[PDB]
């Protein structure tokens, strides 16, 4: 399809007509965003290259902002050379506004050719000519080909400090000169000469906009030529104590927050004292919010460890300032020190915290603006952070946000919701504690509310299923009235059921799911609100289990694996070619497997009393039997139940790496899942079997203070339990399972307590990446094989490119694609598998590591069969850290 | 002499600055080798040592990050999968600390020693992550055994500063031995773990090393296509390889890497003839490389390479990777 | 147009083919627009665009209507201090700021230049006219067109408004004459020019396609004709005086229509034959061969 | 509940670990109703009965709020700093509120010696931002600033910079323009923090030539840093560098500094051309009085000859090597004393030696 597009605009380009060239000349970005093959993308930059060579001046710009605009897609570009040629062949003219625009697309090729002396000797002869723009695009082509090209900076930076110092330019020269020394990070002496020859320059050109301008350069060679970091602290300190200058000071300000932002372990501690003081000594009100914000930016690192009292004493005074951004700042600071540093007397800080915070609270709960909003947001994370950093004063802050909860016209009440969830995620004494008054807002707040009604109760609902635990009482009844005479949106009430579902209430899921099933719009959401309504079902029947009760609970088994069998029934019914569901799918087959064989050992169990003893002893005397001790026929169920365990868990851990997708609750579920699963296999094959196969005591630490969920906590207790209760009954009895069934049957029904928790992954699936493995065989339209002789070789030329339909670095990074390939044979050779050994010899994993957004690796492959053949390949990509993230991309070939 | 200072400056704050949480050592590790890095990419006369301290921080920064895994904050006897970024760290660490003890040339005998130290503190650590996923019991005496024969090797060939090095992993080890071989390595590993979390961190003494780096000289280097004609019996044809510099005496020490597109990857011994030396300091390999293989039907690529030679086995990659010409047979 | 133009150039990832059919057919019916170096100073050229913006508009910038340069230029206290400062600080917008300026600096361009006033403000000027011309370029010429006036008591054309001045545009050229002696508004005075031409130029191809409802050789005559008594024009402006030779406004002028007749020739090779053909003076002989 | 306000108010001071929530909801509430003006008349009931509180105990109160209570003390503060700020209506509370803060700062400056400004420094910023008053005067303002910067005080010229600020924001009336000189040098020799607003109110609108007064700065006084801060001020008033007094601009650019250069540009990138030429007319003249510094001069006239103006876009390095034409015109007594010159200093000769 994009020859198609090529010969289309080729056509449109043939003939002159301006306007139709210009229109092709723009319309080339999206052909380039549409089709990233590299082939294309060469063959459209040699007909750029072309309509560049003659044209009527103003394609070239056009041209220009072209390749301006698509510069990731450059370094792709096969024929360089020509293409390099086609575009200088323009500079020897004697039009300057041509030769202006030649250099701009020059400096724009900057990173493919850092070392062409044609294009340096161009840039030096044309930056003193007599001209106004044409010196402006030698000025930014230098700039260009400095950032790179280590010796065209060398070359350059003498001509520039003679082009700065000859007094014989005007200011704007100069001020636009100035920022091309940024670029001399190359050498030492590079650095030394641009520092001196900025130096002089300060201390030769007092004003406001050079000053300025040479600062920004000094401050970006020293950030990027980490060497004199110190010094320019110090030269920053003594500019903010010394210039009496407003733009400078802010200047300074933002070039501080610029350095702690990027590079905040450089600071000692003179440095902090003496912005300290700087800041004591400003009588204005923006110059100190700056310097506090660079202080801030400072304390969240390692520089408030290294420190340790005036930084103490400065937040102390600015915590209770008229303004609320400084007291926000100064709150931020307090919050920071009491988290990072643990001396004596800062403990008596906490207190000026946790009433600091109310300074920031009574100032923002009723102002409705912006201003008032972000140190809103300040002082809830500060809050959050120190709630989490040290749980000894988690009580102390949310007593405060639930007497300031009354304080607010529901414009505050929706952050300190979030606040509240946010917070109890790690603590359920808090939600015990506040479930009441969470109930109290939820019923006064049903009177009258139209601005924000939706969100409010969307997150008073969301913190109320948090604060809870069982959510059976007639707190759900209540909500449930104020749900149904008040606005009945579709979108709100759907958000509350999702939380429910979520956070583990399953009763209130299912009534929203009721209620919402009869209004749908559309057929495929309608099969989704019946899906998640049987599942919700299914997981309430579940919690219908009695402790030491093995009757009923069959009967439940059997009634939640109906309910999942209808659930995913309905939801494959609406499983869609156009966004299809594919995590949900697999993710209720998987938990419905491991229910189906949770049901087979129970029911295992529960017939081993059925005469299994005599049962296998006609044949072999099992007693005292050193072979097999207690040889029975339940040992062929307790093995098919141990490779049904093993088949689930290797099962899950596919589903954790075919996802690359999921949040970090989702991968904690499903890692949690499968521990489970290992663990139940470990109990039936370590204790139910003989206990002297493994005989490994889990003399270990678990279940550490680090968990974001109460999901998480308790099924950690409850594999602590299990092993324990594993541990100690390994040599007590016989192998015959007399009391060792009873321990696991116990185990089971405990991992049963706990229904479910769906996680965010499971529903608004973000983070779509897609790797297109797009690879150039011989041309084959049909699915008929390629005729190949057979004996010389067959080629691949396999290639891939990454699409990111949101914000990449969001959760994961790409950085390398372990692309695999395999060969076997198509038609049956002796046996229903392709033969004897499958001719999967050939492996050839290769790691590539894509620095740009493509890769293309060459595979190869020597086979000696007259028949036919089947060609796979795979993505594998690999993060930062190292995981197989086996993707399902399935690209078949047949030759 | 600004650079020197300043690297003193960040040695002695990575020494000094340890006592603090396991996230801040770890962002300021991160951060000294991002500024160790750039010193090195800048720095001409001092890339030597400051890559060797890059490199040894790089070391210091995995282990403290593996010591820090969630494994042992979940059960130990269930270990699913890619659940302790250790196991595919340790080899990471080990062909680490080969490359900072064979790359460089100029070395100190207290190098030697501490690098030995950081080695024996690997092979610690990847016992450790094996004994917690093992499963039968036999296998953890064998490498129990072998892990005490190795430490009881380093004490024998290591006798003098001993005393030098205080609240060291080695030394702790040492003195605690004579217990250790009394009980289960069950244990024994259980006090191998808690003993290596809080050890110590041993200091680096900087000296005048330099790195062992190659050139990517025209014989035989990125090039147009230029698909050179041969058949697929006999050799496609034969290539030139590149200059040394800094190698000390790269006569068989320096092995030359032949990476086919196929699976197949042939490693030619060098030849001592032609290694010449008329630049002490700086050296040139000019050795005939021997390529033939079967018909490929197309000029997809070829890799060739330099490697570097140890005493029983290993490779150490010098150059960047230059790929050669097409020559389609 | 042209600020629709740029609103829709600054939107491109969506928008697809309305951007580009616009743009295909601005350059096809306005060619008078698509001059290069009209809108080519928006380039980046060091990063240090909108820093000044970002660090210098924050205590001021916020009390300065435009009624407030207005009753500033006109005024007993003729002195340049505050009008200076006014007209500096304000030079650091985003060129769509400048829309309500542009009305205060135009109708007193002709007043500027009275008596015995610096070069800062010259240039100041200068710079936001051609900040200004970015934008709005047509509605901007027509102002400047219809503020140099010669200024002789009696009304004779006035406010020129489309069509007695793209019809010709020599116009441009029998200002109040005192321009000639200040390089800032000359050179505004010879972007016009060439603006002008061009879009005479496109005005009659449009016109001669809207008639008879030969004249093509009629209308390249007149054109050529047209661009030959420009181009004799901007000449007899570069001789010195009616009546130091390189340290002066003349100097600078007649560098200034050097250049434009430079550009001029590389855009037509044929007017300057035809100049050639009809001559002009030998003391611009000198001047013109070292000068293009 | 306005009678036992009192009585609250001193049990959450001195020891309630309870009330503070309720004073701190009050004090939101009284906010609340005051920014929606709907009669919110309870911050005065607050404000008397804090000020009986603080009347009543003025000794023990402080020292109890400033050494074991200074987080709920600092945030009623606020609060009535915030209250008094918002209700600005005839300013009613705000009077009591600055006697209450006065009270509070005079007990804590002797009573309290160990928490040196451990809670008072939220009062005492409150106080100096309220006591930025408006002088009635406006004239003799100068000779107080400068009585308080000869007496070698920091807070007295605070405030006599912050009134006379206040002064010209206010209506401007006859300003003097002879002790302005000496208040901008002691202003430029100290330590001052605000010393760019009182230039900016002093060279705004004041019936003289600050000029004038500027450039006599920059050449007598040393002032280090702020020298470039008046550098502005030689490019925001001053447009033309020879506008009102040659003599003084010749002086202060050719001498027998620092920011020499970037003066220089801009005199040569910013003058008109009857200027220039005047310049370097009476520069290059025959005069012996050493007037004019060489080592400048002469860049100065290789600047003027290269004006980038002067080759605007004619083709670049394309002259005749045998003979140039495009050259500046001089006369004879002119390139005699230019020789003249050029000729004596170059016999110094401190480093440069002999090549």
């Amino acid at each position: 399809d994009a020859n198609s597009a090529l010969m289309e605009l080729d056509k449109g380009l043939r003939s002159g007509k301006l306007g139709e060239q210009c229109e092709a000349v723009v319309r080339f970005p999206r052909l380039f965003q549409k089709y990233p093959f590299p082939i294309l993308i060469n063959s459209a930059f040699l007909k750029l290259a072309d309509v560049f060579r003659v044209g009527n001046n103003f394609l070239r710009l056009c041209v220009l902002k072209v390749t301006q605009q698509s510069e990731k897609h450059l370094e792709k570009i096969l024929n360089v050379d020509e293409f390099v040629k086609r575009i200088f062949s323009v500079i020897h003219s004697n039009d300057p506004v041509a030769r202006a625009i030649t250099l701009r697309m020059l400096g724009s090729l900057a990173s493919i050719i850092p070392e062409r002396k044609n294009a340096h000797h161009s840039i030096r002869q044309s930056l003193d000519s007599h001209d106004n723009v044409e010196v402006e695009a030698a000025v930014f082509a230098a700039a260009n080909f400095s950032a790179q090209s280590k010796d065209f900076a060398v070359g350059i930076c003498n001509k520039i400090s003679e082009m700065i110092q000859g007094l014989a330019t005007p200011v704007d020269l100069k001020l636009k000169l100035i920022p091309i020394l940024q670029h001399m990070h190359h050498d030492a002496i590079l650095a030394s000469s641009a520092r001196q020859l900025l130096q002089q320059l300060v201390t030769s050109y007092p004003s406001t906009k050079m000053v300025i301008v040479s600062l920004h350069t000094f401050t970006l060679l020293a950030a990027s030529s980490l060497v004199d970091t110190p010094k320019q602290i110090q030269l920053l300190l003594q500019y903010l104590k010394n210039d009496p200058r407003k733009a400078v000071k802010r200047l300074a300000i933002q070039d501080l927050k610029l350095l702690a932002n990027k590079t905040p372990h450089t600071w000692s501690r003179e440095n902090i004292q003496a912005l300290c003081e700087c800041a004591l000594q400003t009588p204005y009100d923006s110059l100190k919010l700056g310097m506090l914000s660079v202080l801030s930016t400072l304390s969240g690192t390692i520089a408030i460890k290294h420190y340790f009292s005036d930084l103490v004493k400065l937040a102390q005074e600015c915590c209770y300032h008229n303004n609320r951004g400084i007291a926000a700042h100064g709150v931020r600071v307090l919050t920071n020190i009491t988290v990072s540093c643990q001396e004596k007397d800062l403990l008596a800080l906490e207190q000026d915290a946790v009433f600091g915070l109310e300074s920031l609270l009574v100032l923002c709960s009723q102002d409705d603006s912006p201003g008032a909003q972000a140190t809103l947001k300040i002082a809830l994370n500060c809050m959050v952070k120190l709630a989490k950093g040290r749980p000894h004063l988690s009580q102390s802050v949310v007593e405060t946000l639930l007497t300031q909860l009354h304080s607010a016209q529901d414009a505050a009440r929706i952050l300190m919701c979030h606040c509240l969830a946010a917070i109890a995620m790690q603590l359920p004494v808090l939600g015990d504690g506040m479930l009441g008054d969470l109930m109290e807002l939820y019923k006064v707040i049903g009177r009258s509310a139209t601005d924000k009604q939706q969100e409010l109760l969307v997150s008073l609902a969301t913190v109320i299923f948090v604060a809870s635990q069982k959510a059976l009482s007639v707190e759900s009844k209540a909500v449930i009235k104020q749900q149904l005479e008040s606005v009945s949106n579709g979108w709100t009430v759907y958000r509350i059921a999702r939380q429910a579902s979520r956070m583990g209430n399953h009763d209130m899921a299912k009534e929203l799911y009721q209620s919402l099933l009869t209004q749908v719009a559309s057929e495929h959401f309608y099969f989704w609100l019946n899906s998640l309504k049987e599942f919700s079902h299914a997981e309430q029947c579940l919690t219908g289990l009695q402790e030491e009760n093995y009757s009923s609970a069959l009967s439940c088994i059997a009634e939640s694996l109906k309910f999942y069998h209808k659930g995913i029934a309905s939801l494959t019914a609406a499983s869609t070619p156009l966004n299809p569901l594919s995590f949900q799918c697999e993710f209720v087959k998987l938990r419905i497997d491991l229910l189906q064989a949770f049901s087979q050992l129970i029911c295992t169990c529960n017939s081993l009393k059925t005469s299994p003893p005599p049962a296998i002893a006609t044949t072999i005397a099992m007693t005292l039997g050193n072979d097999l001790q207690r040889c029975g026929r339940i040992s062929n169920q307790m093995k098919q139940s141990m490779e049904e365990f093993r088949s689930l868990a290797s099962r899950y851990g596919d589903l954790y790496q075919a996802s690359f997708d999921a949040d970090s609750a989702t991968l904690r579920n499903v890692e949690l899942q499968q521990q489970s699963c290992l663990l139940i296999s470990h109990a039936i094959e370590a204790l139910i079997l003989d206990p002297e196969s493994a005989s490994f005591q889990e003399y270990g630490s678990t279940g550490t203070a680090h968990a974001d969920s109460e999901y998480e906590r308790r099924m950690m207790s409850v594999y602590n339990h299990v092993l324990e209760e594993v541990e100690s009954l390994n040599r007590k009895y016989t192998p015959v399972s007399y009391m060792h069934t009873a321990c696991l049957c116990n185990a089971i029904i405990a991992l049963l307590k706990v229904p479910l928790s769906f996680q965010r992954y499971f529903f608004q699936k973000l983070q779509s990446t897609s790797i297109k493995l797009a690879l150039s065989p011989s041309p084959r339209n049909p699915a008929e094989p390629i005729a190949v002789q057979n004996n010389q070789q067959l080629a691949l030329k396999v290639e891939g490119v990454v699409q990111h339909g949101s914000k990449p670095g969001l959760f994961r990074k790409i950085q390398s694609v372990c692309l695999n390939v395999s060969s076997t044979l198509q038609s049956k050779s002796g046996q229903d598998y392709k033969i004897p050994i499958d001719n999967m010899t050939n492996e050839m994993e290769q790691r590539v590591e894509p620095h740009n957004d493509y890769f293309s690796t060459q595979f190869l492959l020597n086979f000696a069969i007259l028949g036919t053949h089947n060609i796979t390949v795979e993505s594998s990509v690999k993060d930062a850290n190292g995981i197989v993230w086996k993707t399902g991309p399935r690209t078949t070939i047949f030759v | 002499d600004p650079s020197q200072q300043f690297l003193q400056q960040s040695l002695e704050r990575v020494y000094s600055l340890q006592h603090l949480d396991p996230q801040g050592a770890q962002e300021l590790l991160e951060f000294t080798i991002r500024d160790l890095q750039r010193l090195g990419e800048l720095q001409s006369e001092l890339a030597g040592v400051a890559d060797f301290s890059a490199t040894y921080l790089r070391c210091q920064l995995l282990l403290i990050k593996a010591l820090q895994e969630k494994l042992w904050n979940v059960a130990a006897p269930l270990y699913l999968k890619q659940s302790d970024l250790a196991s595919a760290a340790a080899k990471q660490i080990m062909e680490e600390t080969y490359k900072m003890e064979f790359m460089y040339s100029g070395v100190e005998n207290k190098q030697v020693v501490i690098i030995h130290h950081m080695r024996l503190q690997a092979k610690a650590l990847q016992l450790i992550v094996t004994a917690r996923t093992t499963r039968g019991l036999d296998p953890l005496f064998g490498m129990c055994e072998k892990f005490l024969q190795e430490v009881d090797f380093f004490q024998r060939y290591f006798i003098a500063d001993l005393p030098h090095l205080q609240d060291s992993f080695v030394d702790k080890l040492l003195d605690l031995m004579p217990r250790l071989m009394t009980s289960k390595p069950a244990e024994v590993v259980k006090i191998l773990q808690t003993m290596l979390r809080q050890s110590a961190f041993l200091h680096l003494p900087l000296p005048e090393q330099i790195h062992k780096a190659s050139a990517t000289i025209i014989e035989p280097a990125g090039e147009s296509d230029n698909p050179l004609r041969f058949t697929s019996g006999l050799v496609v044809a034969l290539d030139v390889d590149a200059t040394l510099e800094h190698v000390q005496d790269p006569q068989n020490t320096v092995k030359v890497q032949v990476l086919y597109p196929d699976g197949q990857a042939q490693m030619i011994h060098p030849k001592p003839a032609d290694f010449r030396n008329p630049g002490p300091g700086r050296h040139r390999l000019i050795t005939q490389v021997y390529l033939s293989h079967t018909a490929w039907t197309e000029a997809c690529q070829v890799e060739v390479r330099l490697l570097l030679a140890y005493n029983s086995s290993a490779r150490i990659p010098k150059c960047p990777w230059m790929e050669g010409g097409e020559m389609s047979p | 147009i042209k600020f629709l133009i740029r609103q829709a150039q600054g939107l491109q990832q969506e928008l697809g083919g309305l951007h580009s059919a616009l743009l295909r057919l601005l350059a096809t019916n306005y060619p008078h627009l698509c001059i290069v170096d009209d809108w080519i100073c928006e380039e980046e050229i060091t990063g240090t665009d909108a820093l000044l913006r970002r660090m210098l508009l924050t205590n001021n910038a916020k009390n300065h209507s435009p009624k407030q340069l207005q009753e500033a230029f006109s005024a007993v206290p003729v002195n340049n201090t505050q009008v200076m400062q006014i007209i500096e600080h304000l030079t650091l917008l985003s060129a769509s700021e400048l829309i309500p300026y542009a009305e205060v600096l135009t109708s007193n361009m002709s007043q500027l230049l009275n008596s015995g006033v610096p070069r800062r403000i010259l240039q100041t000027v200068n710079k936001l006219w051609m900040v200004l011309n970015t934008v709005m370029p047509r509605r901007l010429w027509v102002m400047t067109v219809n503020a140099l006036q010669p200024s002789i008591k009696f009304v004779r054309q006035q406010k020129y408004t489309q069509n007695d001045l793209m019809i010709d545009p020599l116009i441009v050229l029998r200002c109040d004459q005192r321009v000639h002696r200040c390089p800032p508004l000359m050179d505004i005075t010879l972007h016009m020019l060439n603006g002008y031409l061009l879009a005479s130029k496109a005005y009659l191809s449009a016109h001669l396609k809207e008639t008879e409802q030969t004249r093509e050789e009629l209308k390249n005559a007149l054109l050529a004709a047209q661009d030959s008594a420009a181009v004799q024009i901007l000449l007899e402006i570069c001789l010195p005086t009616e009546e130091d030779n390189l340290l002066c406004n003349l100097r600078e002028v007649q560098c200034l229509i050097c250049c434009l007749l430079h550009q001029m020739y590389i855009a037509d090779p044929n007017i300057a034959k035809l100049v050639h053909f009809q001559g002009y003076p030998c003391e611009l002989l000198p001047l013109t061969v070292a000068g293009i | 509940a306005r009678v036992v306000q009192g009585s609250p108010e001193v049990p959450g001071i001195t020891v309630r670990v309870l009330q503070a929530l309720a004073t701190l909801l009050s004090s939101p509430h009284g906010g609340a109703l005051v920014m929606s003006m709907h009669r919110s008349h309870f911050l005065a009931c607050p404000l008397l009965r804090q000020l009986c509180q603080y009347q009543r105990c003025v000794p023990q109160d402080t020292g109890f709020s400033s050494l074991f209570l200074k987080v709920l003390l600092q945030m009623l503060q606020w609060l009535d700093s915030p209250g008094v700020e918002g209700g600005p209506l005839r300013a009613q509370l705000r009077m009591l509120a600055s006697q209450a803060s006065a009270g509070r700062r005079l007990s804590d400056v002797r009573g309290g010696l160990l928490r040196l400004a451990e809670a008072l420094a939220f009062r005492q910023d409150l106080e100096v931002v309220s006591s930025t008053v408006r002088a009635v005067i406006a004239t003799l303002r100068s000779g107080e600033q400068c009585s308080v910067e000869p007496d070698l005080i920091s807070k007295v010229l605070q405030g006599l910079i912050e009134v006379r600020s206040p002064h010209l924001e206010e209506l401007l009336t006859a300003f003097f323009s002879a002790t302005a000189d000496a208040a901008s040098p002691f202003p430029a020799c100290k330590p001052v923090v605000v010393v760019s607003s009182l230039l900016l109110q002093e060279e705004e609108p004041l019936a003289g030539g600050k000029p004038g007064a500027d450039g006599g700065s920059l050449e007598a006084v040393r002032l280090g840093p702020s020298s470039g801060l008046l550098v502005d001020w030689l490019e925001m008033l001053d447009p033309e560098v020879v506008s009102s007094c040659p003599d003084l601009q010749l002086r202060l650019l050719f001498s027998r500094p620092s920011f020499r250069p970037y003066l220089l540009t801009l005199f040569t990138h910013q003058s008109s051309w009857p200027t220039l030429h005047q310049c370097i007319r009476v520069l290059l003249g025959k005069s012996r009085e050493q007037r004019f510094d060489p080592s400048a001069s002469l860049d100065f006239l290789w600047a003027c000859i290269h004006v980038p103006r002067i080759w605007q876009g004619r083709d670049q390095r394309t002259p005749q090597k045998r003979r140039e034409e495009l050259v500046l015109r001089v006369q004879g007594p002119e390139l005699i004393s230019l020789v003249e010159l050029i000729l004596a200093e170059a016999e110094t000769r401190s480093q440069d030696g002999d090549t």
